[PDB]
RNA sequence: GUGGAUUAACGAGAUUCCCACUGUCCCUAUCUA
RNA sequence: GCAGUCAAGCGUUCAUAGCGACAUUGCUUUUUGAUUCUUCGAUGUCGGCUCUUCCUAUCAUACCGAAGCAGAAUUCGGUAAGCGUUGGAUUGUUCACCCACUAAUAGGGAACGUGAGCUGGGUUUAGACCGUCGUGAGACAGGUUAGUUUUACCCUACUGAU
């Protein structure tokens, strides 16, 4: 027999398995497509992560309720020192 | 409503009425039924489909009988020219067919869940439920004429313009050559187009105008021929109608 | 909290303020409009029996003539004594507004507290003469 | 039409809100005894009527205050019970 | 007199105020109604296109004269500010400490007489009578206390909701000073005062309001050339037909 | 809009300008078009679509039968 | 019976298995989670000495907060001050990753005006900005005479 | 059955002054209304109307307008400014006055 | 469909579900609103209807005035006691729980409002705010 | 066909409402052994 | 369903032995929209909580076709199961029926999913009372009360961890 009160499921079944990660560094799974006409380009960065605060921003968005106004937001702070490079990879497009 | 009649659904025929209803019926029951289940769901099953079929054709008529106005209970200006576009007992005549078959399908519905109730078989039951629908089917064939009739009456009466018999109205009136539709054409803004031939307007218009701040109608008229008491056609009753119920200039 | 101020002090079931009680006291037209009540289904002696310093209701004059004699309003006539403690007293104690905290201090130690101090005498005289001689029960007519 | 007005006559069937059947009696009723078996101190509207009754069965609440519905139904048990005049 | 509307309602003295020397117009959305606003006026006199208290609702919480603006406490001091830097220096801007905080509902007033709420505080009074310059009556209107709301009042005539009493009429009439009349606004509401801004040569109201009622307010308020207020004797066969 | 309407728009404004060659594609269309819907359409409704092909058959040839014998 | 914070009816008759979308109990949290379009509001130097100050504050003032950021310290480096939540706690390691395609909302085109900057302690209730602004709220104390 | 039955009688009577004092009080134009050419929407005289400014610069929703453009200031270089509002724990209206 | 509010509506903490008693702030002859559902509303299994501060529900009268009583009709929410989020950035609440009787096109029946109104409610509401003395 | 019909007090007897009160619930969270 | 007129195939080339598809009329009126306070309901071993999947016979949302389809709002169809389909009230219970809100409150299957996951009632007795029958012991699936089943540490499946 049918369940006769529909329900929406409880959870998401996309993120699954609910595992442990393989390493604390999460790894980028995409990048940016190339444009072989734009100057040279870093497309990430990495730093650690540093607590929460609260802003104050004057805000400007035309067509809502708050256009000219005050507006409080919470905000997160990283803190990145700069990067050092030190060497390079190079990968082929194979059939597989 | 009260002024305008542009909020009946629609009807449709008896062979179309038929398919609609009874594939209703089929699409949104299920379909599925076995020897072997037990007796009170084989009877609750065929009771289902007696029942719903009966509440669909009562529905359908139900939304007809609300939707068309009532003669006797309207202004005397609306239902003498009611009266004279279509003729009034064809008009309460065909209404109360469809309220009769409306009533006889509801007895067909309880006597048959009645008979559905003692049932002892698959085969019986499905023999019973069969003999319901047809009967229904065949009160529904039966009212083939009228549902046409109303059908043009429907098409027919929703363009009807829009009179209030309580408000400031100037009518206008002559013989059959313009005069009368050009001084409207003038006067307001219309689609009532002039013509040298006698009866270019085989009914009646409104156009609608301001002085001193007030709002002012003017009803333009087919006209009256030559004819004494009782040979004049629809077209010319429409006038003389006009004149004896608007209360006017 | 834990259960017992939480059982009290709830929004729903919060009680009057003190400087809109002072404001009451003062401007004895008021006093009269407040001694002077109507009748009301929801209140418990029919509005009327009122005591003004603790802003509650009595179901009998008798009961109004015991919670006079008793503990509890003088504690709430001890409080309503002096500068009322409004938001310009933490205004001026943050030193902001302290001319206009200074000029209210000043008015209210020179016009208005004496005029509390009068209304607040009065009215215990007139409470004193009419809760003398009356009778415990209660006649349920209201007139 | 008032079904449950017109049953309300006759023994209670599951009232709510008896001050649908109380202004009923009280255009219902001659007074030469609802005065007699209630002893009515003044004015007759419904609510003050109620109020002195409820203050006079004893009907009160948490802080002193008459509870409406119990003391009205007091009264429609009074009609049920049979103690005014009627026919 | 025009009819426009703020986005698509009526309420024109929600949304804004209007007086013989400035325009107040809440902002948001488009421009459409600061250029309604600006085809009937021009350069003649300073728009500004203004909040208080974050909210859109200016006209009911302000109240000004030609001489003088008050604003409520619950404004900000950046918006009164701004509203210093836009308006020029022979128009004061005060702002009030006062209970009733919906300025524009408890006082009507034009440049010589201002009807108060009963209910007001003798400061704001004294600071009425020393801002906007005019002599200041406490009186209801016909038992309605938002005299604000249920008013509309300008230097030539008044329109007072429809309710009003004739001696009401003729007691007010004479406390102001106008001829004053009773009537509706946007297809029959009897809140005139907010549904409806107007001074010496211009009233704006709402798309439902309708002939009679626009040639009324034309008449009483004196606007066109052919409005001599008392019109409403030569005007009376659309009144009695309405 | 009063009395009929329609109409009196198209003797004073006209039809669409590709309106008459739409209607006779339509027409020389519709042959194909009877013969997919036999073919394709599945479950009930192929046995109501074969219902009322039988039905204007029947019909057709009864129409040809009364009209020959009634003129000669 | 036998508890509460569980799940009734975990399967039928058929199939006779439990499904692999019927919840069951285990590991929570210690995932891998990337989350997209989050606005920067500030790019802060680290030898700026005024980074937590804005045009509407005027006051001499990093973002470090009033006693260091809790479980992690000063900051004296270059640090990016993005919108909202970010997943991860404090002190783990963030990559942060270019835009993967070209947004066409009106708030990845908007330009953000920073008004005020909060650097009171999150170490209990905060309610000075600076040092400064403590001792001349509180006045002189008894060791400090 | 009423008075021209009651719901028009203190709306097609007009309530007149009555004079009291001795006090003129005129209504005023500023002379610059007086001095306007007419709008006219159907003529390429026209003002400008900020609609269309509007509508150059992006939609309806897509326009940000400059609120400070208008402003009556002494100087013109100080419309584009922006005030402190705030110094160390204190407001800067506070202690803003002359003198 | 959200008829007679001007404009839209920002997210505010729900305060009163389905079953709450508020008072009545205007002078049409109410004394309190018994809550019986609320306009513009979710589905979900098991989850009440809740309003708040600016919102249009059904209510019924059960003190008050006689004629008033034994009838559903329209409110306005205007006052909370649930503690909501100015953008501005203050959280604040109320002493109790208000609202007043309106019509389905948002027009109110009483005259005159007592005690103040939340800022958000009469900024949805425009004949709200031409009936209000004190807006909070 | 004229044990039957009521009954104050009493009851770990059976059924239905009201006031008060609340984590029964919206909708869950946290703490101790 | 009964009765009558037909008339393509027919009785594997016969029309009227004897069938007979598609039609067509009759018969079922409180027969001029009238009455009908009615739920004339069904249901006795299941009902509720929790939770997950599948079907399409599609209620809503997406795209099309037709209609006397002016606009707006609807009606009838085609593809389509990606996504949703509520809060209460009430009779023993459920469906049905009411009150709202809603874009919408579609229909079904999985041992009429989930009687040793959990619960009210049954299966399921023994105490007691009323009605009817029996001379009596007793009986009644007539009515009303009170009433004992109580794993998991095993294998697999599933969720996480070496
Ligand atoms: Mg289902
Ligand atoms: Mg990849
Ligand atoms: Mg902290
Ligand atoms: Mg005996
Ligand atoms: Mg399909
Ligand atoms: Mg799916
Ligand atoms: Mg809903
Ligand atoms: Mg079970
Ligand atoms: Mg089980
Ligand atoms: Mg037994
Ligand atoms: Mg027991």
């Amino acid at each position: 027999s049918h369940r006769k009160y529909e329900a929406p499921r409880h959870g998401h079944l996309g993120f699954l398995p609910r595992k442990r990660a393989a390493s604390i560094r999460a790894r980028v799974k995409a990048f940016p497509k190339d444009d072989r006409s734009k100057p040279v380009a870093l497309t990430s960065f990495l730093g650690y992560k540093a607590g929460m605060t609260t802003i104050v921003r004057d805000l400007d968005r035309p067509g809502s309720k708050f256009h000219k106004r005050e507006v409080v937001e919470a905000v997160t702070v990283v803190d990145t020192p700069p990067v050092v490079v030190v060497g390079v990879v190079g990968y082929v497009e194979t059939p597989r | 409503m009260q002024l305008s009649w542009k909020d009946i659904p629609t009807v449709a025929p008896a062979n179309d009425l038929l398919d609609i209803v009874l594939n209703r019926t089929q699409r949104k029951t299920p379909t599925v039924i076995r020897p072997g289940f037990k007796i009170t769901r084989i009877r609750a099953f065929y009771m289902r489909k007696v029942k719903y079929t009966g509440e669909g054709f009562v529905e359908k008529f139900e939304d007809i009988l609300k939707g068309f106005p009532n003669i006797n209970d309207v202004h005397p200006f609306h239902r003498d020219l009611m009266d004279t576009l279509y003729e009034k007992n064809h008009y309460k005549i065909s209404l109360a067919a469809i309220s009769r078959a409306k009533s006889l399908v509801e007895q067909v519905a309880r006597d048959y869940v009645r008979l559905l109730k003692f049932g002892q078989s698959l085969f019986q039951c499905k023999q019973l439920k069969r003999a319901a629908l047809g009967r229904m089917a065949t009160i529904v064939k039966k009212l083939r004429d009228p549902l046409a009739y109303l059908e043009q009456v429907r098409q027919h009466i929703g363009r009807l313009p829009s009179i209030d018999p309580n408000t400031r109205t100037l009518l206008i009136c002559g013989y059959p050559n313009v005069g009368k539709s050009s001084f409207l054409r003038c006067i307001t803004k219309s689609d009532v187009d002039v013509q040298p031939y006698a009866f270019t307007t085989k009914s009646l218009y409104v156009g609608h105008f301001d002085y001193k701040y007030l709002r002012f109608q003017a009803i333009d008229t087919p006209g009256i021929l030559d004819r004494p008491t009782e040979e004049m056609n629809n077209i010319e009753m429409q006038s003389i109608y006009a004149i004896a119920h608007l209360r006017s200039c | 909290m834990g259960r017992y101020s939480v059982k009290r002090y709830k929004t729903k079931r919060r009680t009057r303020d003190l400087d809109l009680i002072y404001n009451d006291l003062s401007t004895k037209e008021s006093v009269q409009k407040l001694l002077n009540q109507p009748l009301d289904e929801t209140k418990p002696g029919l509005g009327q029996h009122y005591c003004i310093h603790c802003a509650k209701y009595m179901e009998t004059a008798i009961a109004l003539k015991t919670h006079l004699k008793g503990k509890v309003h003088k504690r709430r006539v001890k409080e309503l004594r002096g500068v009322p403690y409004t938001q310009e007293v933490s205004d001026a104690a943050a030193g902001y507004n302290l001319n206009k905290f200074l000029n209210r201090v000043q008015e209210i130690t020179q016009s208005v507290g004496p005029e509390k101090e009068s209304n607040e005498a009065l009215l215990k005289e007139h409470l004193d003469s009419t809760l003398a001689n009356v009778k415990t029960t209660e006649p349920t007519l209201p007139w | 039409e008032e079904d449950i007005l017109f049953r309300g006559v006759v023994r209670v069937e599951h009232v709510t809100h008896p001050e649908q059947y109380i202004p009923g009696v009280l255009k219902r009723c001659q007074v030469k005894h609802l005065e007699r078996t209630y002893e009515i101190s003044g004015w007759k509207d419904a609510t003050e009527f109620i109020e002195i009754l409820a203050r006079k069965q004893g009907r009160l609440l948490k802080g002193g205050e008459p509870d409406e519905s119990g003391v009205s139904k007091q009264i429609l048990n009074d009609f049920n019970r049979g103690k005014i005049p009627w026919f | 007199a025009t009819r426009t509307q703020f986005e698509n309602s009526n309420e024109i003295g929600v949304f804004s105020k209007l007086t013989n020397t400035y325009c107040l117009v809440a902002v948001g959305g488009s421009e459409n109604f600061y250029s309604a606003f600006e085809a009937e006026l021009g350069d003649a006199i300073p728009i500004v296109h203004t909040t208080i208290a974050g909210t859109r609702i200016i006209g009911r919480m302000t109240a000004g004269n030609r001489r003088g603006l008050l604003v409520p406490t619950q404004t900000t001091d950046q918006e009164l500010q701004h509203l210093r830097n836009s308006l020029p220096d022979s128009v004061k801007i005060q702002r009030v400490e006062e209970r009733l905080s919906a300025l524009g509902n408890v006082i009507c007033c034009n440049d010589y007489v201002a009807l108060v709420h009963p209910d007001i505080d003798r400061e704001t009074e004294e600071l009425i009578s020393d801002v906007l310059g005019v002599e200041v009556f406490r009186q209801t209107i016909s038992g309605n206390i938002l005299v604000g709301s249920y008013c509309s009042l300008s230097n030539q005539g008044g329109l007072v909701h429809p309710q009003t009493s004739v001696q009401d009429q003729e007691e007010l009439s004479s406390l102001l000073q106008v001829p004053l009349v009773a009537g509706t606004v946007n297809r029959g509401s009897s809140v005139v005062g907010a549904g409806m801004v107007v001074n010496d040569y211009l009233a704006v109201t709402g798309l439902d309001t309708t002939a009679p009622e626009l040639s009324v307010i034309e008449s009483i308020f004196r606007l066109q050339d052919a409005q001599p207020e008392s019109i409403s004797g030569n005007l009376r066969d659309t009144l009695i037909e309405t | 809009p009063q009395n009929d309407y329609i109409e009196r728009h198209i003797k004073q404004h006209g039809k669409r300008l590709d309106h008459e060659e739409r209607k006779r594609k339509r027409e020389a269309r519709e042959s194909h078009k009877i013969s997919e819907r036999a073919q394709k359409l599945t479950g009930w409704k192929g046995k109501q679509f074969a219902k009322k092909r039988y039905a204007e058959k029947v019909s057709m040839r009864k129409k040809i039968k009364a009209h020959e014998q009634s003129k000669v | 019976h036998r508890g509460l914070r569980k799940v009734a009816c975990i399967g039928a008759w058929h199939p006779a298995h439990v499904m692999w979308s019927v919840a069951r109990a285990g590991q929570r949290g210690y995932h891998s989670r990337t989350s997209i379009n989050h606005k920067i509001y500030r790019v802060g130097k680290g030898d700026d000495e005024a980074n937590g100050a804005t045009s509407f504050d005027r006051t001499k003032k990093t973002i470090t907060p009033m006693g260091g950021f809790v479980h992690y310290g000063e900051i004296k480096n270059d640090f990016i001050m993005v919108k909202g939540c970010i997943p991860g706690n404090r002190k783990r390691i963030v990559t942060l990753r270019k835009s993967l395609y070209t947004n066409t909302s009106r708030k990845a085109l908007e330009e953000v005006s920073l008004k005020w900057i909060d650097t009171a302690s999150k170490f209990g209730k905060g309610r000075f900005q600076t040092p400064a602004e403590k001792h001349a709220f509180m006045g002189t104390l008894k060791k400090d005479l | 059955s009423q008075s021209r039955i009651n719901n028009v009688l203190n709306k097609i009577h007009v309530a007149q002054p009555q004079a009291r004092d001795d006090v003129k009080r005129t209504p005023f134009i500023p002379e610059s209304v007086k001095n306007l050419k007419k709008y006219d929407p159907e003529d390429p005289n026209r003002r400008k109307l900020a609609r269309d400014i509007e509508a150059e610069n992006g939609g309806a929703g897509v326009f940000n307008v400059n609120l400070k453009d208008k402003y009556l200031l002494e100087d013109d270089e100080w419309k584009n400014d922006i005030m402190p509002e705030i110094l160390d724990g204190k407001n800067v209206y506070d202690f803003l006055d002359p003198e | 469909s959200g008829n007679g509010a001007q404009g839209t509506k920002f997210r505010i903490s729900l305060g009163l579900p389905v079953g709450a008693i508020m008072n009545c702030a205007d002078n049409s002859g109410a004394r309190n609103l018994y809550i019986i559902a609320v306009k513009g509303s979710g589905s979900r299994l098991n989850r009440l209807p809740a309003a708040s501060l600016g919102d249009m529900v059904m209510a019924t009268v059960k003190k008050g005035k006689p004629e008033l009583r034994k009838k559903v009709m329209p409110a306005i929410v205007v006052r909370q006691a649930k503690s909501w989020r100015r953008r501005d950035g203050v959280f604040l609440y109320f002493e109790d729980n208000a609202g007043v009787i309106a019509n389905p096109k948002g027009e109110m029946k009483g005259s005159a409002i007592t005690g103040p109104v939340g800022k958000e409610c009469a900024d949805l509401w425009p004949r709200v705010a031409s009936n209000s003395g004190v807006v909070v």
